DNA sequence: CTGTCCTCTGGC
DNA sequence: GCCAGAGACAGCGAGTCAGCAA
RNA sequence: UGCUGACU
């Protein structure tokens, strides 16, 4: 009989050290607390009243033994008061900033009073009272704010239960922070103008004030006293009614010893670390005891108590935090160790506890058991127990139970009784366990704890659980002699076992409400489509797809005999008769077809009443793959209307298709997922046994499957193609080098070789890059040249009967890569994505000449592992082969962290009753989930191009699901009017951008008043002459209320999803569906005319159908989407060019949140015009940047007289792409670089220790060195500058400050933009586009080109600044592009409703925020946001602001253990008496 | 004075014979260092053309 | 495992009478199935079975030492020979029967013989089974070992994964109720767990810091949260808690 | 009122399991069970027959909530 | 792997040692595996493979 | 080994 | 008062099995 | 607890 009583609240707050007291059973004085023997010592660490720490005494505060008493709280009271160390900082600053003298704070009481009263409103709740205080403020002091505030109080009250809220926190965060932050430093003191008597702490346990005294605790507590008695009404709203006191500890409390257990360590039998740091303070405290009474009895005596002040604080920190003290020895770790951190105490024992009743075994592949099944071997079952309570319809199995024992299966190892408990039956005497068999209803009644009975329910885990999918329920199928548990083949992909070396996890429900949500919820056939993007995730895999793309192929003939047993064999039926099929040939001996066998295995499968379903669509096996012999071409034939490609089920009944991987597979819309759909998931459950028990039989009965050697050689004659290309490519290096470093196109053997060696040394390294790629590039074209050679027809056997192909080919296992590289080309070798590096000395491995040209010497491998590879080409290839293992282990640890960050923010968004995505806080993330509802999984069929397919199966979808029940049931009338209404409002304006106004629509008569009217006037107030007109006519010499140009200009209605509620509202879709089947419904109304079969479904009903499927699909409330978007984000970066990728780009978007992105871009389109297109040209070379150092040739520095001559280079091949003069650039020199070189000059002697004329002139006005420069009037010919320092002057070599520093001078750039260019092609349809991209980031220095290029369209990556120039509406769009274009390069597609999501969390409140440690700070939850990281620094925070906790969060509802707030526990059932 | 060594563990290993191919690989192993264990970057893990005939391209730890 | 990186567990042990029989009447011991090909390209494996093979039927013994065998002379040219010298065929292909049907399969099958080492780890050494047991004391949870009974942790991913199916009570089960679960009872009005006190022998909890016993009721918590408490008040921190 | 007035998954997974905890508990069975020793397919036998007397409580996310009948709510 | 770890038994006293009853010497080895004797210690047994897809147990690493 | 804090310090 | 100098400072995947020494 | 091996 439980407690019954509920949390409802968690606060954190501060003991007053008063009331500790009595919360203590005794003082502890004695040191040494292990006893000679290793027992307690009488008022020791370890006592008895403390509590018992072991089973083997009682505690004198309660008589009562271990295991049922709760541990006592004791307290060593120390000689004299010590700082509390996680309340010491602030301590610090609230006497930093405060005068000794006066004992009041140095802040003008303007900020004091301010922050006083935004406290007050906020602690209701009112946010606008913030910046409404801070207006009248600042616009304006006690009197003027609390009329205000207590305004707000009172009206806004009746709120502090709804102040616990994001948008709430993150402004007191703020205020306070900023408080802390800005107003708290030294300063002069206002009305004393000398109050700084400077506190300034050295390391913890130190802080000295100057006249440099050490300051006592006891007069920094007399201090915080006596400041606190002046300034308290400000201060006790700052930390929550806090007494100074509780700034200062004058005890240290013991924790109960049940909490403190003795191990061992180096030399100590019992020891625990907290014992030994809490021994230290009380060895601190005797000693200092000790001098106390020295004193008594009476400057090195106070030096000394001075120091025994500082040590034992720093004890009494160490205990608090093994790390605040780094100066001490012996140190144990603290409190703070043993709460934050991956060890810790939350991440480990709070939310990651172990668990009873659960297995663990290497699993075994078993495909004889049905895929909703697990197989248990007999050892788990035999002591897996599940506690069945004992009534009158089961006493009587339960009672063969407890006879058959604790050993024989359907046995039990104990009954629980009414009142008592656990009367074990283990023993084998097989009498009392007989005697006990009676007496089963004979309160509670007695429960048997029954072993496993084969139809339970057990949930399977593989460890890296990356998604929903990897834990599943399973129907425990008992099977006898094994320790492996046995799982079909097509759950393997959902937990990505492989049946190596594979151990996985099983737990067994104990609460018969856990069983009901594993068979209903966590079933491992609603797990059919993975949640990332709704595509099917069970399939058959390898051999189940080699023997169904053989048997389904043409030419397969089967009879009677063979045709039945492998029917029966797929089948194993159990109940009815089988129906079979006709012979397709009949005469010359009756024969089948193979197609005809899956057909009949098709139709019994499918359920009794349930009629078959009807299938089109396409193998995975090409048409192509079949065509031996060249084609030829038949006038009248499309050869694919009648060809093996296309997948054609009538009816059930497959008549053309192979039925490859695209079905039986992982693959969506096939035959699988049809019946998916159609049927449920139990019986395409049904579908997947058959078909792999069918397609074992005929690969085990009638043909075989085997990879020889024949299938894998290569035909002669086509070797010798091979061979010749082999060497060809042995003479492409020379060429590929050369022009790639642009050298002259001959007559040069050894400058390539030297020009080689120059770029490798080089410290730029980009001139290197740039011949590995266009040697790469040669390469890969002999490379491609090779395999065509060989691959598609050179193979000594072909595809239908070749067993490589047809493996690759069919989706059965290896890719076309793999067939390759095993014959005819291993392919050219890539580390970082270039070519293996060169040694030290210029040669890649010891057998190459240095700098050798050939390709072999670069990687490129020409052996296959056919006739293996030589020692050097294995070296390279064992190179990239590790690289690849390095890679793999560090990126996991990357994917790791990111998905934790993720899940543990988005974690608590669950759509609500109201169709919301609400968060633990109440916080509107979304109004409507996916921005229309309709989870993912459930979308995927209401896709056009499958609206053929929900046609021709209408009649079994209506009476499988909707049925005509459901379809009579629904009224469209309020969303049909809603969206007719739509339709006639856009019919009237087609153009939905052209400013529709009343007055607007007023402007008609524009030629009545250009005609005559307005031709006398000018701008009165600015306006116009003729614009007067217009208005004196509209103003008031219009109709009083039938002057109605408003209704042809009003908006459109609003859409239907926003106020039809699309789950209670029949036909309330969205505005892009219903387009979807108004196009479909016009594309099928005009086929059916021209249809020769008879269609018995009219576009009427079938909108209807649709209509009902989606208002089906509808995320059900209480879904918790935001813990899927987060594990669809994460699954696949954990698994798996002038930009960012991978993982580095999506912690740079979601968990940085950075300003400063590595690669910042942009791309404007250009406005299509000719004269945009001239335009253009200048502008990409207006804006790359010109330095000071890409225009130069070489300084000659003569020197105390310290001359400088730059000797710019000539115009020929610089002022083509840079737009520069010289004239501007010499003027540069004048005013920039030679005062820049006065500037550094003196950076560096701070601390060392007719018209040349006039230019001439005022440069030296200006400054005091130079003397006379030069002047060019011939195209810069001699430009030098003459400087001398005469008295005392470190003349080095002068040259490094002035080169230093005419590398970082640019004569003029676009701030923030390093260079554009113009990608000429962006787009095939419409190819005509253009794209100005850039490699900066400056939005506004683009708008002054608003008619040479397209502002809007406009990109940029940055979104901080697309979130300042275009607002957060506009980020969030930029957010979502961003990940899929991150995702997208590795042909990865996360659904878009993930990200929609992702996107509106991240910008909910105004700002682009990061999804990491400081986006938890604006947070509602102090139990959350310390769960994740910096835990102490959190919890700090909320002990001193008195945070509450609603227990509403995922980690705060399983901290204090409650049921979760989304999925199953988000209602009542309020059983009505 | 650690011996001018850098590493202060991990110098003697257990040798265990599970078969005569475990016990050989003990006197033939060349350990990087026990630190390298505790990097963000991987670069001590490269496999140079350098050490061609001294250390041998496959016989490594794979995880 | 093979001398090639071809690791695989034991999954059955089949009947030497289902077993395909060979023409030459032999069956073989070991199954493998052609799939660890493609796309691990261990191609020394089918020249090991032909190597081994044309060893076992010329007595001798066949060197698989790397780089002796080019492209000109290939190690399958080689070994094929030696095969087709014995009356076996070139691409070391011979055909079986089916022992279930009894029928010539119409693939001829790839047979040979492979040098197979049996690794260290076995089922025996790795399975674990908990029901009820030992328990750290500080916490009161599983104590986690295998040569001790010991839980397995069911983990955060996990505790992630569970609660996106929408099963509370699954988490429920799991977390709280066979890990650890306790009846700390606390003061209603002070809200505080350390409070209550037992009394010396009607044992009434009595509240230590306002004295009534009217005031205590019990609540159903974990165990690590009561630790989490008294390691808090370690630290003067105060958790008040609002009962209901 | 406002509402859906279908029975989510969720929702059904919870009536189910508590009819049957209270099945187990020695309740009385108002679905003529016939020879089946699961409780949790008598309780499913009884939520396809709409004989279940239990009151869902549908809370809004501002603590307003919403007395559904497991009759008067379709069963999918 | 389980092999053949020495030859003095009744000796050793360690922890584990795993022992294979009857190991074989493989008929397709190079010819370094003679260089350094390893058939003082065998480690593994010769076995009649066939590379069939037959049982429906053997997919997926499982042999 | 990286990016923000973030608390000085220091110069201006 | 404006914004570099820093100089701390915190984070760094999940699970599992052993042995040995202190 | 630690540290040295190892498994997916
Ligand atoms: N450190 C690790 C190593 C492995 N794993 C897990 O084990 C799986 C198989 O490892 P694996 O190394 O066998 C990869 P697989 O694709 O199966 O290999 P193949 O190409 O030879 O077929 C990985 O995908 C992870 O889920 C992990 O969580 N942490
Ligand atoms: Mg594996
Ligand atoms: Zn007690
Ligand atoms: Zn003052
Ligand atoms: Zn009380």
């Amino acid at each position: 009989n439980m407690p019954w009583r509920r949390l409802q609240g968690i606060s954190f707050g501060m003991y007053s050290a008063e009331e500790l007291k009595k919360l203590s059973v005794k003082s502890i004085t004695n040191p040494r607390y292990l006893d000679s023997l290793g027992n307690p010592s009488a008022n020791g660490l370890y006592d008895l009243a403390l509590g018992p720490a072991d089973s083997k005494e009682v505690c004198s505060t309660c008589v009562q033994d271990f295991s049922n008493c709760s541990g006592h709280l004791g307290h060593i009271e120390l000689p004299l008061t010590v700082y509390n160390p996680l309340l010491f900082d602030k301590l610090y600053l609230l006497l930093r900033g405060s005068c000794l003298n006066c004992h009041m704070l140095t802040c003008p009481r303007a900020v004091i009073h301010l922050l006083l009263c935004q406290l007050r409103v906020l602690e209701v709740g009112a946010l606008q009272a913030v910046y409404e205080l801070e207006r009248i403020l600042n616009r304006f002091i006690r009197e003027e704010l609390e009329q205000y505030t207590t305004e707000i109080v009172q009206n806004n009250l009746l709120g502090s239960q709804g102040a616990h809220v994001k948008n709430v926190c993150e402004s007191k965060s703020k205020l306070i922070a900023l408080f802390w932050k800005a107003h708290m430093n030294a300063k002069r003191c206002p009305h004393c103008k000398t109050g700084r008597s400077v506190v300034r702490k050295e390391h913890n346990s130190k802080l000295t004030i100057t006249f440099r005294g050490y300051l006592t605790p006891t007069s920094a507590r007399e201090h915080l006293s006596a400041l606190w008695k002046n300034e308290g009404f400000f201060l006790n709203y700052l930390f929550s009614r806090f007494n100074p006191s509780v700034f200062f500890l004058d005890f240290l409390v013991v924790p109960p010893s049940r909490y403190r257990p003795v191990s061992r360590l180096g030399d100590q039998m019992f020891t625990n670390g907290q014992t030994v740091n809490l021994q230290a303070v009380m060895k601190d405290v005797v000693l200092i005891r000790k001098l106390l009474a020295l004193m008594a009895q009476e400057q090195s005596l106070i030096d000394k108590l001075y120091n025994i002040w500082i040590r034992l604080q720093s004890h009494v920190n160490i205990v608090f935090d093994s790390e605040m003290d780094k100066l001490m020895m012996d140190k144990y770790p603290g409190i703070r160790q043993i709460l934050e951190k991956k060890e810790g105490l939350f991440r480990k024992h709070m939310m990651g506890k172990r668990v009873d009743y659960a297995a663990r075994s290497v699993i075994c592949p078993d495909m004889y058991i049905n895929t909703n099944e697990i197989g248990i071997p007999m050892v788990f079952a035999t002591k897996l127990t599940y506690p069945q309570p004992v009534t009158p319809w089961n006493v009587q199995e339960l009672r063969q139970a407890v006879i058959n024992g604790p050993n024989v299966h359907p046995g039990a190892s104990m009954v629980i009784n009414e009142d008592g408990s656990r009367t074990a039956l283990s023993a084998v005497d097989m009498t009392q366990r007989e005697a006990v068999a009676k007496q089963l209803l004979t309160q509670g009644t007695k429960i048997v704890c029954r072993h496993v009975k084969n139809g339970d329910i057990l949930l399977l885990n593989r460890q890296p659980t990356l998604h929903r999918p990897s834990i599943q329920a399973h129907r425990a199928r008992i099977l006898p002699e094994e320790k492996v548990l046995r799982l079909h083949y097509a759950n393997c992909k959902a937990y990505n076992a492989d049946f190596d070396g594979d151990e996985m996890n099983a737990h067994f429900p104990q609460s018969e409400l856990g069983r009901a949500e594993a068979y209903v919820l966590a079933c491992t056939d609603q797990q059919y489509l993975v949640p990332k993007d709704g595509q099917p995730l069970a399939g058959l895999i390898q051999d189940h797809m080699v023997s169904g793309a053989s048997m389904t192929t043409r030419g397969c003939f089967f009879t009677r005999e063979h045709y039945m047993e492998l029917v029966y064999r797929g089948l194993t039926d159990k109940v009815g008769r089988v129906k079979l099929l006709s012979p397709s040939i009949l005469k010359p001996f009756p024969l089948w077809t193979g197609k005809q066998v899956v057909s009949t295995l098709l139709i019994n499968i499918i359920p009794e009443d349930h009629i078959p379903l009807n299938l089109s669509g396409k193998a995975k096996i090409t048409g192509k793959a079949w065509v031996k012999e060249t084609p030829r071409s038949v006038p009248g034939f499309n050869p694919d209307s009648m060809c093996e490609s296309q997948v054609i089920i009538r009816e059930g009944e497959l008549l053309c298709g192979v039925l490859d991987k695209a079905h039986y597979g992982s693959s969506a819309y096939g035959l699988v997922h049809c019946c998916y759909e159609i049927y449920g998931g139990e019986t395409s459950g049904k579908v997947l046994t058959c078909l792999a028990r069918l397609f074992t039989a005929y690969l085990q009965l009638y043909r075989g499957f085997t990879l020889g050697v024949e299938d894998i050689l290569v035909k002669p004659k086509a070797d010798v193609k091979r061979q010749r290309i082999i060497e060809e490519s042995t003479h492409c290096g020379p060429q590929a080098v050369r022009a790639a470093l642009n050298l002259p196109e001959a007559a040069s053997y050894d400058e390539v070789r030297g020009k080689w060696q120059d770029a490798h040394l080089g410290k730029d390294q980009r001139d290197f890059n740039m011949i590995d790629l266009k040697f790469k590039e040669e390469v890969n074209h002999y490379s491609n040249e090779i395999n065509k050679a060989c691959m598609p027809f050179g193979l000594h056997r072909q595809f239908p009967e070749n067993s490589l192909q047809m493996m690759v080919q069919s989706g059965a296992k290896g890719s076309t890569v793999n067939t390759m590289q095993i014959s005819c080309l291993l392919g050219q070798i890539e580390l970082e994505g270039r070519r293996p590096p060169l040694m030290a000395s210029g040669k890649s491995l010891p057998c190459f000449e240095p700098y050798e040209f050939t390709p072999r010497a670069g990687g490129f491998v020409t052996g296959r592992f056919l006739t293996g590879i030589k020692p050097p080409e294995f070296f390279f290839h064992c190179m990239a082969g590790r690289e690849g293992l390095v890679d793999t282990a560090v990126k996991t640890s990357r994917s790791g962290y990111l998905q934790r960050c993720i899940i543990k923010h988005l974690e608590g968004l669950v759509v609500q009753y109201d169709l919301t995505v609400r968060d633990s806080d109440g916080s509107v993330v979304q109004f409507l989930y996916g921005e229309d509802g309709l989870d993912i999984p459930k979308t995927q069929f209401l896709q056009p191009k499958q609206f053929p397919f929900l046609a021709s199966n209408y009649e079994v979808i209506m009476k499988s699901q909707h049925l005509h029940e459901v379809l009579s049931r629904a009224d469209p009338k309020k969303a049909l009017h809603h969206f007719r209404a739509i339709k006639k409002w856009q019919s009237k304006h087609p153009n939905t951008l052209l400013r529709r106004g009343a007055f607007l629509s007023y402007s008609q008569k524009i030629q009545e008043a250009v005609k005559a009217l307005k031709l006398e006037s000018e701008n009165r107030n600015g306006r116009s002459p003729g614009t007067q007109e217009m208005l004196r006519m509209w103003y008031e010499l219009d109709e009083e209320s039938r002057r109605k140009y408003q209704k042809k200009a009003a908006a459109c209605p609003d859409p239907s999803l926003s106020v039809w509620r699309p789950d209670i509202y029949f036909a309330s879709v969205s505005e892009t569906f219903e387009t979807k089947v108004d196009d479909y419904s016009q594309e099928w109304a005009a086929q059916t005319e021209k249809s020769y079969e008879k269609s018995e479904l009219s576009l009427d009903r079938l909108r209807t159908l649709l209509q009902l499927k989606w208002q089906r699909s509808l995320c059900e409330p209480g879904e918790a989407v935001g813990l899927l978007a987060a594990q669809s984000i994460g699954e696949p970066s954990t698994q798996m060019m002038n930009v960012t990728l991978g993982i580095p780009r999506l912690r740079e978007i979601l968990m940085v949140a950075s300003a400063n992105i590595k690669t910042p871009m942009m791309s404007v389109p250009v406005l299509n015009t000719k004269k945009a297109l001239k335009r253009v040209k200048s502008l990409k070379k207006q804006l790359t940047r010109v330095c000071l150092g890409e225009v130069l040739q070489k300084i000659d520095v003569q020197e105390q007289v310290y001359q400088l001559r730059f000797q710019f280079l000539p115009h020929a091949y610089y002022q083509q792409e840079k737009c520069l003069r010289p004239e501007d650039i010499l003027r540069f020199m004048e005013t920039r670089f030679f005062k820049l070189l006065m500037e550094s000059i003196k950076k560096k002697n701070n601390k060392a220790s007719e018209a040349m004329e006039r230019r001439v002139q005022a440069v030296r006005e200006i400054h005091p060195f130079i003397d006379d420069y030069q002047y060019d009037t011939e195209e810069s010919l001699w430009c030098q500058v003459t400087v001398k320092l005469p008295l005392m002057k470190i003349n080095f070599d002068m040259s490094s400050l002035v080169v230093s520093l005419a590398h970082g001078a640019v004569i003029y750039a676009t701030k923030g933009i390093t260079r554009c260019l113009l990608n000429e092609t962006t787009n095939n349809k419409n190819e005509k586009e253009l794209v100005l991209n850039t490699e900066g980031i400056n939005l506004p220095e683009l708008f002054k080109y608003a008619e040479v290029l397209d502002l809007r369209r406009l990109y940029s990556n940055d979104i901080h600044a697309i979130a300042n120039t275009y607002g957060i509406e506009a980020a969030l769009r930029v957010i979502e592009k961003e990940i899929k274009d991150v995702f997208a390069v590795y042909g990865i597609a996360v659904d878009p409703r993930h990200l929609s999501l992702v996107a509106d969390y991240m910008c909910f409140e105004g700002v682009y925020k990061p999804l990491n440690r400081f986006g938890i700070r604006s947070n509602s939850s102090p139990l959350q946001q310390m769960t994740f990281e910096t835990s102490f620094q959190f919890l700090k925070q909320a002990t001193m602001l008195g945070s509450h906790d609603e227990l509403r969060s995922p980690s705060a509802c399983l901290v204090v253990g409650k049921v979760v707030r989304g999925g199953t526990g988000l209602f009542e059932l309020k059983q009505p008496l | 004075t650690g011996l001018g060594l850098l590493q202060d563990s991990g110098l003697c290993v257990v040798a265990d014979k599970l078969n005569f191919i475990r016990y050989l690989s003990h006197f033939r192993c060349v350990h990087r260092g026990a630190d390298f264990a505790k990097m963000r970057t991987t670069t001590v893990r490269r496999l140079l053309p350098e050490s061609w005939g001294f250390l041998c391209p496959v016989h490594t730890p794979d995880g | 495992a093979s001398r090639h990186g071809q690791k695989g567990i034991l999954s059955r042990l089949w009947p030497a009478e289902d077993m395909p029989f060979t023409e030459s009447g032999m069956v073989p011991d070991i199954l493998f199935n052609p799939h660890g090909f493609p796309s691990r390209m261990t191609i020394g494996m089918l020249i090991e079975s032909m190597a081994g093979k044309s060893a076992a039927l010329h007595g001798l013994c066949h060197d698989a030492t790397p780089f002796i065998f080019s492209e000109e002379n290939s190690a399958l040219e080689y070994f094929g020979e030696m095969l087709k010298a014995a009356g076996y065929n070139f691409y070391g292909t011979e055909r079986l029967y089916s022992g279930i049907s009894g029928l010539e399969l119409e693939a001829d099958i790839f047979i040979g013989v492979v040098y197979y080492q049996r690794l260290r780890h076995m089922v025996s050494d790795k399975f674990q089974v908990r029901t009820t047991g030992a328990r750290d004391r500080v916490t009161n949870q599983p104590i986690g070992g295998r040569n001790v009974q010991g839980g397995i942790r069911f983990g955060e991913m996990e505790r992630d994964a569970l609660l996106a199916h929408g099963t509370s009570f699954l988490l429920h089960d799991r977390l709280f109720n066979c890990s650890d679960r306790s009846v700390a009872h606390v003061c209603v009005k002070c809200g505080s767990l350390l409070s209550p006190l037992l009394e010396k022998p009607n044992r009434k909890y009595n509240c230590t810091l306002c004295s009534r016993s009217d005031t205590i009721d019990t609540v159903s918590v974990p165990y690590v949260f009561r630790y989490f408490v008294a390691e808090l008040a370690a630290m003067n921190i105060k958790v008040k808690l609002d009962v209901v | 009122r406002i509402t859906t007035p279908y029975m989510t998954k969720y929702e059904r997974a919870r009536v189910l399991g508590t009819r049957a905890l209270q099945i187990a508990m020695c309740a009385p069975v108002m679905v003529e069970l016939e020879g089946e020793t699961d409780p949790l397919l008598i309780a499913m036998k009884e939520l396809k027959a709409r004989k279940i007397p239990i009151i869902i409580r549908r809370y809004l996310p501002d603590g307003s909530y919403e007395d559904w009948g497991v009759d008067e709510l379709i069963i999918t | 792997t389980m092999g053949f770890p020495l030859l003095t038994y009744q000796d050793r006293s360690d922890n584990k040692l795993y022992r294979l009853q009857t190991p074989q010497s493989p008929l397709v080895r190079p010819s370094m595996y003679d260089y350094y004797d390893m058939d003082n210690y065998p480690i593994g047994t010769n076995a009649i493979v066939a590379v069939i897809s037959y049982t429906g147990y053997d997919m997926e690493d499982a042999m």
